[PDB]
């Protein structure tokens, strides 16, 4: 590298010093690539070792098993894992990439081209060439459109993914007929973040996820097209601030963004994120809770439809604020929630209580490991459940885990923005370093009184 | 037993690896 | 029913519209905010 | 009736009950009479 | 009912206009500074 | 009042367990001449053998006002172990003064806690005078020295 | 009477606040 | 659990992820080898 | 005390979670989650156990002296529990009430039997074995479960009494709760 | 995610719940679970 | 809405519509009411919305009166899923009982002027008595809370402390109604039916009702108010 | 001045406040613990008891501290205060429901 007093810049500021060097910039870029790819392949390595095969798959501390098994790579009919072989060569793979990645990062860290546009002019830039940053996001959205289509590949003609919504318990269902529709699709982007529907976590099925899938792939595809074949407008270039410092602070905010919505989409789903593989969510234990109580009482002989709490609105049922009768736990906050087990037993106006009678499956029954242990409970230092709760069992759900290490990071994010933020714009302006000390604008306006 | 003994010394194979390489460049001229 | 509600919460409503005046009204103002920016813009 | 608001020293409630005002925000009226809405239009409403 | 929700989102969708065309409307020039 | 003295069914002397001085509430029990749980006033009134109507404790007393008429149905029992587990039953009149019910404070209590509160308030003041007359030349000026 | 007593105090704060935000005295030495 | 093939390298796999907090750990010893520079 | 070294290297002598005991004529094996507590709800109590978590996790046995001979002579189970259900708790509240919900009228509480055996160890005398889910108005805990093991040796009944909340019963104390309940023996 | 639950983590030879200061927490922490909310549970585990 | 077009929708598109506290009505029907075929029905599904809720007061000058209120309550009111009977013959007198269902409802709703009366609108143990047009009767009205319900004091009937906890020196005879007593006697109430709209081919009859129910009491230290409710009901016979 | 509406204009005066602030708060919870040194507790608001008292309608988060106070001395001080030698039996002890 390079030291402060010609840069400029401390050792704890030394990544700027190659704000201006765009073969470092690449060098720290794979490096980096390599590092997440690293951490990848040996997660995948730990999750295929530690491995228990009889127990339901979210006890062991595992938290991306769950996203490979999301793709249905290796799940049963009911949940089974069956086999480990595909989580496995998924780990070695990433990790030769690891390997190959990290070489390159540290090749053009070191030996690689120090200055990128006096020998290759396609892969050199200065940081106003709003066309050929154009250009570059135009490569990236083809990539990612490019990948979105992987997963459309995945869904409609490769026989994967599990859907929870599949009768019996769910099913590894190859999807036909996706919802693509621009109605549903768009107003499942515009609509609420609240308990009422939800924003962006209310996909309740995966025809309707792989539609969405559709629109984001071509949508970024055609618009890499349109990035790399466009000119910024001056209205672009007026508004904003085009510096290497600037485009972090976007790049900051923008991903502090999907980092909020990549832990609420972790606390909440129960469809992209299978709760056989995951764990239960907030609304369900609870409602599971609801719903134990509710059989094992119209089990033994009292009734639930008459049967009437200590409030006065049902120990077992109550209507809820919309006409529809829900359940009467103190669970009646979460009377939104969809989960694989209460469809069957969901009735159009209210829960059926002849079907609650008499209709009740086995599976549903059964659906109680839910209940019992495994609530999004579990503490820092893991023991049971509630922070009363006794060094019995050793388990927290990886649900709130990576929820909270996600939105933690992504709240630091967002102090990140905020700083490169407000440095990229007085930087731009002329006053990174401080005011000039001769002219000041304060005393060249008028006092306030 | 014999999979802690194979732990560990994979452990101190594997954090005295860098340390090595930044000694190494050190002695074995500059450039770091 | 004992009294007349909204009846609108929830439901999958984009932007919590329900009825088309509240549609018409929302792009209307913002329109209208527009339009004076782009007549008005160049400062002069 | 037999602990009429006179008999308390009320010096400018009557003169506020003169001209309209009968009922406050406690959910009584001085004639006993059940409570109707005074709007903002209240003793303590006035008062403020 | 329905009125004071037409009254309250037009006064938001108009404030949000004015922040929305605000910073698109040239806004890192407003600086006393040489950029 | 007098003593209360309470006697199981069977008949044994039992004995209300005090208020300490940090409790604002305490429970009321009535343990056993060693030691042991006998009887409370309960909080779920559902379960175990410590509920009084079906223990059958009575209350007798043996002092000034009350000194020989014993009870052993009514809640009165439970008013008197009430009142006897502060110490001793007293009657009191809160009509003379709008008396409420909650305990004041002692002239002791008041003069330890204003003069606890003013000596260590005059020990900040020693401390800072001291400051004031060490340091008289800081305090004062030094003129660029 | 007891609830006037803390709304005037309350706003006679926030009205001493106010004061001190707008009719302050005007500052002097930077 | 790992395959029968790749049962005894499953020590030598139980200790990677502390490698990359030491990628950052050993860019504080480039940094006081450089003698922070 | 006498000096001796520290435990290096030497293992771990407990690891079932359970203690013997040995009583005037009876064996139990009790949880070492528990510990002893004097709370004598009835006076023929001669041994107690309550958990340091929750003390409604309990266990005490009497010794009752007794005419029968045998618990056969008691009858059948269900007259024989018929016989003792007081060790259950009485209600302190006579209010009329309906509003309690799957419930009797004019009641708070109820006990739902969920099991009966007369199951035999080493001579031949039968183990009336019992689980009774004690179902409140409150909902405390969920309910509690009641695990009764009743036999007479000589002239005095040895009566077990288990109790667990249901919460605690799901969470994991039944293993304990069975252990102690096949361990109650009458030697 | 709670903090650290350190109840039930001292134990002797015999495997006896040994006090802790930990385990004074714990008994105040469900004492003060215990009046959380009196009657709107109907349940006994507290997860909604 | 019919209950057959009800039955034909997702559970999502009634979720926030507000459509399942609608009781269903009928189209098809006749209003002959007397058409009905004599003898013993076995019917389920008995379906109750209110319309109004008026509440009884009392002025202390001697008159009665009834006024329009407030709700408090949200979309919690209707009593859905009963089964039960009723024993009819051909000049029209019934024997209408209800057995188990949904037979209650919490609800709040203020007076003018701003006074919280909350009430269990309960129809449980309803004997029906008299002809098609207009049969009445009597239905139980439980007090609204159960007995281990506790006041803020912690203080309650069943559970409780029933006790001065927070002044030590406050139990005469004062308190008597406020801790001594603690009742939850269930009170009765009448309510008045009349059959209209009704079904010849499956047997659906959905009528009106007014309700004269009871108050809740709280516990037991202010006397209940009268509240007369007005509204829909529905029931498929079997 | 701007943004807070009022601002320091003299950094003695900034300076000798940001020292003045923590010493005074420690100085005057220092008295507080001097009160209660003695028992002398902040604990009840007459009014508040008694409108509670006679009313079983009212009541604020302030009284849902106390009892939750009461809660707390109950089940803490058994083994708190081992010299007490407090055996206090579970229906003594205070609940809410189902928990
Ligand atoms: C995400 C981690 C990361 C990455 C990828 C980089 C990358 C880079 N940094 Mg940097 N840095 C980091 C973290 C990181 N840094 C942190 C946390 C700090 C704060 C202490 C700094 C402070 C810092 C300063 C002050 C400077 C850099 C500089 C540089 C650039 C050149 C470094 C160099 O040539 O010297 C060589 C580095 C070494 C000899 C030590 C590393 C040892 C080897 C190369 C890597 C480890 C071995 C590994 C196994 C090799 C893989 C082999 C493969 C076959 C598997 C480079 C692209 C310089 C710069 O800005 O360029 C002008 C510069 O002066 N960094
Ligand atoms: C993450 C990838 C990415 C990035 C970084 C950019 C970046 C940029 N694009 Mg671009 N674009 C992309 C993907 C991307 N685009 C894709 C996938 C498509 C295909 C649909 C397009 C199509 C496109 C067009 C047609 C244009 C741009 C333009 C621009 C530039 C101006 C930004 C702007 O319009 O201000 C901000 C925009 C607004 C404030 C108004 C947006 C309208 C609303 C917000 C969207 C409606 C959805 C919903 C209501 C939002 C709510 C949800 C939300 C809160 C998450 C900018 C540098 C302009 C350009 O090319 O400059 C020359 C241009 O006109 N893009
Ligand atoms: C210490 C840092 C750290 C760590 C260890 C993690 C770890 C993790 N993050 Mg994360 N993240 C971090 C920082 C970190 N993050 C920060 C700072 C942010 C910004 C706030 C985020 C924002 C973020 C988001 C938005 C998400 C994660 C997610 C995840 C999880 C999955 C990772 C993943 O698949 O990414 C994605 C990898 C890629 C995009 C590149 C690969 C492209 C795909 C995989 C190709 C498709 C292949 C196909 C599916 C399989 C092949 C089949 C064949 C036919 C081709 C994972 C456990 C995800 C999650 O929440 O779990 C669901 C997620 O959505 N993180
Ligand atoms: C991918 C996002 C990203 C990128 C590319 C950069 C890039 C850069 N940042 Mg920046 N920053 C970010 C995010 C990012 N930052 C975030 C999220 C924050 C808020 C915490 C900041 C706050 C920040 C400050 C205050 C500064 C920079 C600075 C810089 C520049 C020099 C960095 C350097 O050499 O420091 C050296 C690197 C180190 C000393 C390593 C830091 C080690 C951390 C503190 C330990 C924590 C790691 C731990 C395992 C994670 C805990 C988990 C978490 C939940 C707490 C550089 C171009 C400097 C600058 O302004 O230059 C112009 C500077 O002053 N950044
Ligand atoms: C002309 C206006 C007027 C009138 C007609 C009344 C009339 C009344 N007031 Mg009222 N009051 C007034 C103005 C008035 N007030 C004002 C301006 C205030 C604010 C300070 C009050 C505050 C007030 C309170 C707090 C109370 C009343 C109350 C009452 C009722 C009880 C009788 C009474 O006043 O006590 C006796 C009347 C007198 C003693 C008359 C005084 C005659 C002269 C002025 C005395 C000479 C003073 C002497 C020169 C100064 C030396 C004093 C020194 C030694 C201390 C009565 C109907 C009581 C009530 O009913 O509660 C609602 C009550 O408690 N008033
Ligand atoms: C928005 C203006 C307004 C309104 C609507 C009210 C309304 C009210 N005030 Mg009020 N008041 C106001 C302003 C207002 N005030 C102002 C600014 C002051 C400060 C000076 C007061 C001071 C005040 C006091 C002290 C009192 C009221 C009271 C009252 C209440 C009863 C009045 C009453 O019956 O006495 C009757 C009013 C009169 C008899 C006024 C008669 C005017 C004379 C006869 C005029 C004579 C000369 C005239 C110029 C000749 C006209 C020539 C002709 C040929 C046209 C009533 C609700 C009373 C109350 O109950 O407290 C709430 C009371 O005690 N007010
Ligand atoms: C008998 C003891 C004693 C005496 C003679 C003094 C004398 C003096 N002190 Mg000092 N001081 C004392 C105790 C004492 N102090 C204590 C206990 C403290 C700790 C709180 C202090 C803290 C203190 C400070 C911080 C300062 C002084 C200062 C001064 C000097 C001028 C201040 C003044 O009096 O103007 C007049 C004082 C006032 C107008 C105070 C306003 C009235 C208060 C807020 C309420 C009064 C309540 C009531 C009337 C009396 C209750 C108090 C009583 C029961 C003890 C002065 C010579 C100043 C100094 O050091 O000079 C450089 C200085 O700033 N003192
Ligand atoms: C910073 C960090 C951000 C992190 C995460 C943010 C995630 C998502 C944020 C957007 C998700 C929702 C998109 C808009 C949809 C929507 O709001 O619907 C509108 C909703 C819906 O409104 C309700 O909807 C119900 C049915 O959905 C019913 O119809 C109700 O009658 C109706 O009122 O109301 C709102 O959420 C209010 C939005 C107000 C927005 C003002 C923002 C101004 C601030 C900054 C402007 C910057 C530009
Ligand atoms: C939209 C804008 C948002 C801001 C609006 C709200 C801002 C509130 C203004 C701060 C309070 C002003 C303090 C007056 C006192 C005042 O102005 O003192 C005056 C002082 C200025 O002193 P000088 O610098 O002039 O002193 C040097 C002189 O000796 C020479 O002239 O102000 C300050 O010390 C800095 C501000 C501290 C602010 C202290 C915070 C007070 C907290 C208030 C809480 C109230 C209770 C709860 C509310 C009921
Ligand atoms: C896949 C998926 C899907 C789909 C999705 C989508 C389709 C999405 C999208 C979306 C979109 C379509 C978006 C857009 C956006 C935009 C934005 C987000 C923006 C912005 C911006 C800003 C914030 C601005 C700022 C500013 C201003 C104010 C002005 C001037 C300039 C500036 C910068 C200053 C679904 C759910 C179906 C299913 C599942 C999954
Ligand atoms: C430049 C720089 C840096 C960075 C660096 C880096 C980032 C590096 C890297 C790198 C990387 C990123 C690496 C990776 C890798 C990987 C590897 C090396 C691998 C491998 C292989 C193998 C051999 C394996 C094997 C196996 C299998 C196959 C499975 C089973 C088990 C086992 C494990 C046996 C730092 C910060 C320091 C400082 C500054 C500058
Ligand atoms: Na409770």
């Amino acid at each position: 590298g390079r030291d402060q007093e010609t840069t400029g810049f401390a050792w704890w500021a030394g990544n700027a010093r190659l704000i201006n060097l765009s073969g470092k910039l690449l060098g720290a870029h794979v490096a980096h690539a390599g590092l997440i790819v690293f951490w990848a392949g040996a997660m995948n390595l730990f999750e295929v070792s530690h491995f228990v095969p009889e127990k339901p798959m979210y006890e062991q501390g595992l938290i991306l098993l769950p996203h490979i098994a999301t793709l249905g790579y290796g799940v049963g009919p009911g949940g089974e894992v069956l086999d480990t072989f595909p989580y496995f060569v998924s780990g070695v793979l990433h990790l030769i990439s690891s390997a190959v990645l990290g070489f390159g990062g540290v090749y053009h860290s070191l030996i690689g081209p120090e200055t990128l546009e006096e020998s290759y002019p396609f892969f050199g830039y200065v940081w106003k060439d709003k066309n050929k940053m154009t250009n570059i996001l135009g490569y990236h959205l083809i990539i990612l459109g490019c990948g979105a289509w992987l997963l459309v590949l995945k869904a409609l003609y490769f026989g994967g993914v599990y859907d929870t919504w599949a009768p019996g318990g769910g099913d590894v269902r190859i999807i036909s007929n996706p919802t693509t529709n621009a109605a549903i699709i768009f107003g499942y982007i515009v609509k609420s973040p609240f308990g009422g529907d939800g924003w962006i976590v209310s996909v309740d099925n995966l025809e309707d996820i792989i539609g969405g899938h559709i629109w984001i792939g071509t949508l970024c595809i055609l618009g890499g097209i349109w990035h790399i074949y466009t000119t910024p407008w001056p209205w672009a270039r007026r508004a904003f601030v085009w510096s290497g410092e600037a485009y972090l602070s976007y790049s900051l905010a923008a991903v502090s963004l999907m980092g909020f919505t990549a832990c609420c989409f972790a606390w909440f789903n129960n469809t992209a994120y299978p709760s056989e593989f995951y764990g239960p969510t907030g609304p369900e234990a609870s409602q599971a809770q609801a719903f134990t109580f509710l059989v094992r009482d119209q089990r033994l002989g009292a009734n639930v439809a008459s049967a009437q709490g200590p409030t006065g609105l049902g120990k077992y049922l109550m209507r809820s604020p919309t006409g529809e009768i829900i359940f009467g736990g103190e669970t009646m906050r979460f009377w939104d929630f969809r989960g694989p087990w209460v469809e069957p037993l969901r009735g159009p106006s209210g829960l059926d209580l002849v079907k609650l009678k008499n209709d009740i499956q086995p599976w549903q029954e059964r659906r109680a490991a839910e209940y019992m242990t495994h609530a999004p409970l579990g503490s820092l230092n893991s023991v049971g459940g509630v922070a009363t709760e006794i060094n019995a069992v050793n388990f927290v759900s990886p649900r709130s885990w990576l929820a909270t290490s996600h939105f933690c990071l992504g709240f630091f994010f967002f102090v990140g923005h905020l700083w490169h933020a407000g440095r990229a714009r007085a930087a731009a302006a002329g006053f990174e370093k401080g005011i000039d000390r001769v002219d000041e604008p304060v005393l060249s306006m008028r006092p306030l009184d | 037993s014999l999979t802690l003994i194979l732990q560990l010394v994979a452990l101190f194979a594997v954090v005295a690896a860098g340390p090595l390489v930044v000694v190494l460049l050190s002695v074995r001229g500059g450039n770091l | 029913l004992v009294d007349d509600r909204m009846n609108g919460d929830g439901t999958g409503l984009p932007f919590g519209v329900n009825d088309g005046i509240l549609g018409w009204v929302i792009a209307g103002t913002l329109g209208t905010i527009w339009a004076i920016y782009f007549v008005s813009q160049k400062d002069l | 009736v037999l602990n009429p608001m006179w008999r308390q020293g009320m010096f400018v409630l009557p003169f506020l009950t003169r001209l309209g005002v009968t009922q406050s925000w406690g959910g009584w009226t001085i004639s006993g009479e059940t409570s109707s809405n005074p709007g903002i239009w209240s003793y303590e409403g006035a008062a403020a | 009912m329905l009125t004071l929700k037409i009254f309250v989102y037009t006064v938001v969708t108009f404030f949000v206009g004015l922040f929305i065309f605000g910073f698109l409307s040239n806004d890192p020039s407003r600086n006393p500074g040489k950029g | 009042l007098g003593h209360a003295s309470f006697k199981d069914q069977e008949g044994r002397e039992l004995f209300v367990r005090r208020m300490p001085t940090f409790f604002e509430t305490f429970p009321v029990v009535l343990i056993d001449k060693d030691g042991v749980v006998r009887a409370d006033v309960p909080f779920r009134k559902a379960e175990s053998k410590y509920s009084i109507e079906q223990v059958g404790v009575s209350v007798t007393f043996y002092g000034g006002e009350l000194n020989g008429l014993t009870f052993t149905d009514p809640s009165t029992v439970k008013k008197y172990a009430r009142k006897a587990q502060l110490g001793e039953i007293f009657e009191f009149d809160r009509s003379t003064l709008q008396s409420d019910g909650v305990f004041r404070s002692s002239p002791r209590g008041w003069f330890t806690f204003g003069h606890l509160s003013f000596a260590l308030l005059f020990f900040f003041g020693h401390i800072w005078h001291g400051s004031r007359t060490i340091f008289r030349d800081v305090f004062a000026g030094i003129d660029e020295d | 009477m007891e609830a006037l007593v803390y709304t005037f105090l309350l706003i006679g704060t926030l009205g001493i606040i106010f004061f001190s935000i707008f009719f302050r005295e005007p500052p002097r030495i930077a | 659990k790992l395959p029968e093939a790749y049962a005894p390298f499953s020590p030598i796999v139980d200790v990677l992820p502390i490698i990359p907090v030491l990628f950052i750990l050993l860019a504080f010893v480039w940094q006081a080898s450089v003698s922070f520079r | 005390a006498y000096g001796e070294g520290a435990n290096v290297f030497g293992r771990v002598t407990n690891k079932s979670g359970f203690v013997p005991y040995a009583g005037d004529s009876f064996a139990l094996l009790l949880p070492s989650k528990w510990n002893p507590s004097d709370e004598k709800e009835v006076d023929s109590i001669v041994l107690r156990y309550a958990d340091n978590f929750d003390a409604v996790n309990n266990v005490y046995v009497i010794a009752q002296d007794t005419d029968k001979s045998s618990i056969q002579d008691y009858g059948s189970p269900e007259e024989f529990i018929s016989q003792f259900g007081y060790l259950l708790g009485r209600q302190a509240w006579a209010g009329q009430t309906v509003s309690e919900g799957g419930f009797d009228a004019n009641k708070v509480s109820s006990a739902a039997l969920l099991g009966v055996a007369t199951e035999k160890d080493k001579k031949g005398k039968t183990y009336y074995k019992f689980e009774i889910l004690s179902r409140t108005a409150d909902g405390n805990e969920g309910g509690r479960h009641q695990l009764v093991k009743a036999t007479v040796s000589n002239g005095k009944l040895y009566l077990l009494k288990v109790q667990a909340g249901d919460k605690r019963w799901f969470k994991g104390t039944d293993k304990e709760c069975l252990g102690v309940l096949d361990s109650f023996t009458v030697v | 995610l709670n903090g650290f639950n350190f109840n039930q983590s001292v134990v002797d030879s015999n495997g006896r719940v040994l006090n802790t200061w930990a385990d004074i927490i714990n008994r105040a922490n469900l004492g003060m679970e215990v009046m959380h909310e009196r009657n709107a549970h109907n349940f006994p585990l507290d997860l909604a | 809405l019919t209950y057959d077009e009800l039955q034909g929708l997702t559970y999502l598109q009634v979720k926030g519509t507000g459509i399942a506290n609608t009781c269903p009505v009928v189209e098809q029907g006749t209003s002959n009411v007397r058409e009905l075929k004599p003898g013993d029905y076995k019917l389920e599904k008995f379906c109750m919305e209110p319309t109004s809720f008026t509440v009884k007061e009392e002025d202390a000058k001697g008159r009665e009166e009834f006024v329009k209120t407030k709700l408090l309550t949200r979309l919690t009111y209707g009593l859905d899923g009963m089964n039960g009977s009723m024993k009819i013959n051909n000049d029209g007198s019934v024997e209408f009982r209800e057995d188990e269902g949904l037979d209650y409802a919490a609800t709040t709703v203020k007076l003018p002027g701003g006074e919280y009366v909350p009430f269990l609108f309960t129809i449980k143990e309803f004997d029906g008595k008299g002809t098609l047009d207009s049969f009445s009767g009597d239905f139980l009205v439980p007090s609204y809370r159960g007995s281990t319900f506790l006041d803020p004091k912690g203080r309650g009937g069943a559970t409780g402390y029933d006790n001065a906890i927070a002044l030590p020196a406050k139990a005469d005879a004062d308190e008597i109604q406020r801790l001594n007593n603690k009742s939850y006697t269930p009170g009765k109430g009448s309510a008045v039916f009349s059959v209209a709209k009704v079904d010849t081919e499956t047997g659906e009859i959905a009528g009106v009702f007014e309700s004269i129910q009871p108050s809740d009491t709280e516990m037991g230290a202010h006397p209940a108010k009268d509240i007369k409710i007005t509204g829909l009901w529905y029931g498929q016979l079997t | 001045s701007q943004i807070f509406g009022v601002a320091f204009s003299n950094k003695r005066w900034l300076h000798f406040f940001m020292l003045f602030v923590p010493v005074t708060g420690l100085w005057m919870s220092a008295l507080g613990v001097v009160g209660l040194a003695l028992n002398l507790r902040a604990y009840d608001f007459v009014s508040q008891e008694i409108r509670a008292a006679e009313d079983p309608e009212f009541e604020t988060f302030y009284t849902k501290n106390i009892l939750l106070n009461e809660g707390i001395r109950a089940w803490m001080a058994a083994q708190d205060q081992p010299h007490e030698k407090l055996t206090l039996p579970e229906e003594v002890l205070p609940r809410g429901n189902a928990l």
